[PDB]
RNA sequence: ACCGAACCGACUAAUGUUGAAAAAUUAGCGGAUGACUUGUGGCUGGGGGUGAAAGGCCAAUCAAACCGGGAGAUAGCUGGU
RNA sequence: AAAGCGGGUGAAAAGCCCGCUCGCCGGAAGACCAAGGGUUCCUGUCCAACGUUAAUCGGGGCAGGGUGAGUCGACCCCUAAGGCGAGGCCGAAAGGCGUAGUCGAUGGGAAACAGGUUAAUAUUCCUGUACUUGGUGUUACUGCGAAGGGGGGACGGAGAAGGCUAUGUUGGCCGGGCGACGGUUGUCCCGGUUUAAGCGUGUAGGCUGGUUUUCCAGGCAAAUCCGGAAAAUCAAGGCUGAGGCGUGAUGACGAGGCACUACGGUGCUGAAGCAACAAAUGCCCUGCUUCCAGGAAAAGCCUCUAAGCAUCAGGUAACAUCAAAUCGUACCCCAAACCGACACAGGUGGUCAGGUAGAGAAUACCAAGGCGCUUGAGAGAACUCGGGUGAAGGAACUAGGCAAAAUGGUGCCGUAACUUCGGGAGAAGGCACGCUGAUAUGUAGGUGAGGUCCCUCGCGGAUGGAGCUGAAAUCAGUCGAAGAUACCAGCUGGCUGCAACUGUUUAUUAAAAACACAGCACUGUGCAAACACGAAAGUGGACGUAUACGGUGUGACGCCUGCCCGG
């Protein structure tokens, strides 16, 4: 499936 | 009246183990293959009228098959019945 | 964890067995689209 | 009677009870009694149709004699019983000739009493008579709508109708909403208020209390979702809206009764 | 009601994060006769259910499940030719 | 949770077998099941593949064996929730609901225990001793009969105590020992001291007044049954019931001793086999007391009659005989066999419950019993993880005392503001605590033999204290740095926001001030109720009836809730 820090928001979200 | 028919058909086979020695000679029971729709009465009454014999009382259980793998091709062999039928005593087949 | 699969032979025969499909009209469909399928085991009764 | 509890844990804090000593204490009449089982609210069709229903302590069904229909017989009130199904006390009563039934218990009737149903009946508490036969301006209950039917107005605890005229076939009562209903005069009625008017002054005190009489929470719509109550949503607390019932009938005011069946038969509106 | 095991839960910290584990371990933590918890069985079905209400849960999937079908939807867009 | 060594087998041994140690679990990591799985069970043989290494081993391959029932469970009779549903009501069709019925356990219904045996089954086989239901046939008496009436089955939460038992400890008795190193013929050491169902008696306890007449608008008709009414008469009659005792048992079992062994285990014999005390969460007890939230149904069972049969059938009691079929029974079951893709630190319902210390099912060490977690051997860098200790200082760290450290038990003294008079409160704070002797060769208390007396006469009562068990306290002495010595086991106080409180919530980053709440107000609703699910029939609301039900908002309690109808 999916790896869990793609799917978290805190690093995913880095650059807002 | 069971027919004799019905109990030519019902007797199959004979047993032979180590189990089915030991209770031939300690208990005068013999042990013997029989096919599955037979019931207590037809197993005791093909026994009693066949092999010329008194029967005591008749105890039956069915054996399940057993999965067997035929060059990795799975197979199933197949239930029947086993009868240890007592007899009085004094018959000694 | 407890997953999702608590099997039990009752329940399983009761919501799946052929005597429920032949109950449904709709799992007599499901019978017909298996046998037309050509499949070993219809139901999970075998 | 209406006794306090004292505040020792903070359930109890608030609670107030009421005990009645007259009641009976072992169980009730196994002839009479009768399964009824809990729905939940759930009708054939499996859903909820009405909500906050759910839980609560299994009941068992008194059949109580509302018809009151053996007439002419003299009858001993034999004691008093706790229902659960409602909040009036029955009343299990043997009659003259050996047969028991259970009865609602109006006001003042005590063990070992005499009733008696019938149009020759005397006018006390607990006999039933036709209403052509109860004088006007005298208070009934257990009162009947259609001949034979049986008992249906005022019957929970404390109730009572007021016959105010009889004019030819009918007479006009007035309900415990304000309201005056014509009714035949043909319709039986049991002198006297119904019992355990202290039933209203009860203080449930905890939520436990309203569970074990089986009654789920309550969830306002303004706490909801715009999906799911027409009042939901809102970022912080936010109404600005009408006020409706969930399926979106507004609920402040607007009439809801359409019977023009029995518009002929009510008199005045309860206003 | 109170303290505290079973049992139920999940407040804090460290470890782990291609793990022993697609949500746990360790040390502490809350309830623990009640609006408690649990075994077997039944019922409610997808614009529907159920919801002490978080758009939560409905088989590791939920601002509308999964499976097959209309279906080779459409794609003024990207890649390749 | 942890290994070491000796021997055996083998081509080869850290892992297999045997032995001696060492360690871990022991309300489990022990024993038995239900659910689920399906041959994983036992024996012989093999090491390609599977096993996170090797392999002689295995839950792997191959072959053979193994599951024995009138009494256990299913099947079967009976129903719950709910399902299906002849006719039927309804709906474009499909189909929705539903009456009579008929299914549906998680519940109600008859009966077996102890010992022994196999490599693998046993409440199933064998030995011994029992019990249940039904059919047939003799004997004796006789009003039998239901799809109907009645009783019963038949029922909640909490609490308290009495009587007991399982069970344990000690004593007695029986068998054995006189100790590798000071002492050990003694108040010394080790072990054993088990016995069931059934049958007989009916005790502690619990419930209820019996017995005979006459009558009756009730129990869909009848009733000798149930209910009701009026008399007479008697006072102990009935029902239930743990345990104990006798028998079952001159039997079985029994530490050990004796002899073979294919050293794995077999064959023979066998003493004592009692008492006191402590004691359950188990039994009497589906009891008793109390509370409000007022606590399944039907059949089996007992009983009464209708139609009918009427010296027949049928019923009751004894005896004899026959029958009780069919299916499951291996093995795992807190797990390497079930659900998690794995021989996966996860999950999974019930039953049993030993010793010491302890309030205890916590915890520490142990017993029965089971394991050492399928890679090891070295070395003793940085660094990471889990810990231990630390001079002086003591939050100076940091966003923040996060984390860690500390407090921690029983008895007594004592304890503030505030308060809804309950609380706060274990507030805070302090003192004692080990061992030996004496009071007292072991006390107060508990249990209670022998003996004696009495009797509506035995499982009886009064006296009486043998014996057994046994706190707590005071005084005196003594040891240590320290006596709740380990494990286990509150940090405390002050000001304040919010929500009254217990609870519920985003399974898997949010447990909150959100949700709920008891209480309050408005409003709808007269019953064929409003309202909801449904093209409809129906059903919930509710077998409820305005002191009830639905909707909406606020959220205990105290003081309050002011003006505006223009939109
Ligand atoms: N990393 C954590 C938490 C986690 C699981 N799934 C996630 C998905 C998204 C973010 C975090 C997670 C874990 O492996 O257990
Ligand atoms: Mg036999
Ligand atoms: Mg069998
Ligand atoms: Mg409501
Ligand atoms: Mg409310
Ligand atoms: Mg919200
Ligand atoms: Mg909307
Ligand atoms: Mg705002
Ligand atoms: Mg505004
Ligand atoms: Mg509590
Ligand atoms: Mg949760
Ligand atoms: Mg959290
Ligand atoms: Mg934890
Ligand atoms: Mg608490
Ligand atoms: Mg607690
Ligand atoms: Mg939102
Ligand atoms: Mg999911
Ligand atoms: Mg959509
Ligand atoms: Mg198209
Ligand atoms: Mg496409
Ligand atoms: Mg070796
Ligand atoms: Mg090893
Ligand atoms: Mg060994
Ligand atoms: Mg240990
Ligand atoms: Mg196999
Ligand atoms: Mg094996
Ligand atoms: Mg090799
Ligand atoms: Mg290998
Ligand atoms: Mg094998
Ligand atoms: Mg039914
Ligand atoms: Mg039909
Ligand atoms: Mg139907
Ligand atoms: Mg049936
Ligand atoms: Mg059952
Ligand atoms: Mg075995
Ligand atoms: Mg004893
Ligand atoms: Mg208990
Ligand atoms: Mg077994
Ligand atoms: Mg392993
Ligand atoms: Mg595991
Ligand atoms: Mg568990
Ligand atoms: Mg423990
Ligand atoms: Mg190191
Ligand atoms: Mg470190
Ligand atoms: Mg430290
Ligand atoms: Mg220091
Ligand atoms: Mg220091
Ligand atoms: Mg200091
Ligand atoms: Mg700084
Ligand atoms: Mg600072
Ligand atoms: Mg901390
Ligand atoms: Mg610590
Ligand atoms: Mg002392
Ligand atoms: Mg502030
Ligand atoms: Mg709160
Ligand atoms: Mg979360
Ligand atoms: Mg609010
Ligand atoms: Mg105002």
């Amino acid at each position: 499936t999916s790896k869990w820090f793609n799917i978290d928001n805190k690093i995913v979200d880095h650059r807002p | 009246m069971i027919r004799e028919e019905r109990l030519l058909k019902v007797l199959r086979a004979p047993h032979v183990s180590e189990k089915a020695s030991t209770a031939m000679e300690k208990s005068n029971t013999i042990v013997l293959k029989v096919a599955k729709d037979a019931t207590k009465a037809e197993i005791k009454a093909a026994v009693q009228k066949l092999f010329e014999v008194e029967v005591e009382v008749v105890n039956t259980l069915v054996v399940k098959g057993k999965v067997k793998r035929h060059g990795q091709r799975i197979g199933r062999r197949s239930d029947w019945k086993k009868a240890y039928v007592t007899l009085k005593e004094g018959q000694n087949l | 964890m407890k997953r999702t699969f608590q099997p039990s032979v009752l329940k399983r025969n009761r919501s799946h067995g052929f005597r429920a499909r032949m109950a449904t009209k709709n799992g007599r469909q499901v019978l017909a689209r298996r046998r037309a399928k050509g499949r070993a085991r219809l139901t999970v009764s075998k | 009677a209406v006794v306090k509890c004292k505040p020792t844990s903070p359930g109890r804090r608030h609670v107030v009870k009421v005990v009645n000593p007259e009641l009976h204490k072992g169980k009730p009449f196994a002839p009479l009694l009768e399964k009824n089982s809990k729905s939940g609210g759930r009708n054939n069709n499996g859903r909820i149709t009405t909500r906050h229903i759910g839980g609560g302590h299994k009941q068992a069904y008194r059949i109580v004699d509302f018809k009151r229909n053996k007439d002419g017989i003299p009858a001993v009130v034999e004691r008093l019983e706790y229902d659960p199904n409602r909040s009036a006390n029955i009343a299990l009563v043997l009659y003259k000739d050996g047969e028991r039934r259970y009865i609602l218990a109006p006001k003042g009737l005590k063990a070992g009493d005499q009733i008696q149903s019938g149009v020759d009946a005397a006018i006390k508490p607990g006999n039933t008579l036709p209403m052509r036969n109860i004088p006007v301006g005298s208070t009934v209950h257990n009162v009947e709508m259609k001949p034979g039917k049986g008992g249906q107005l005022a019957r929970s605890a404390g109730t009572y109708v007021q016959i105010v005229a009889r004019d030819g076939a009918y007479v006009t009562l007035r309900l415990r909403s304000g309201e005056m209903r014509k009714v035949e005069a043909d319709c039986r009625a049991t002198l006297g208020e119904v019992g355990n008017a202290e039933h209203m002054l009860r203080v449930l005190g905890k939520a436990g209390a309203a569970r074990w009489r089986g009654v789920r929470p309550t969830v306002r719509g303004t706490a909801m979702n715009p999906v799911d109550h027409p009042h939901g949503g809102g970022e912080g607390r936010n109404f600005g809206k009408h006020p409706v019932t969930p399926w979106g009938v507004q609920t402040k005011g607007k009439k809801t009764r359409s019977n023009k069946r029995t518009d002929k038969f009510i008199v005045r509106r309860r206003s």
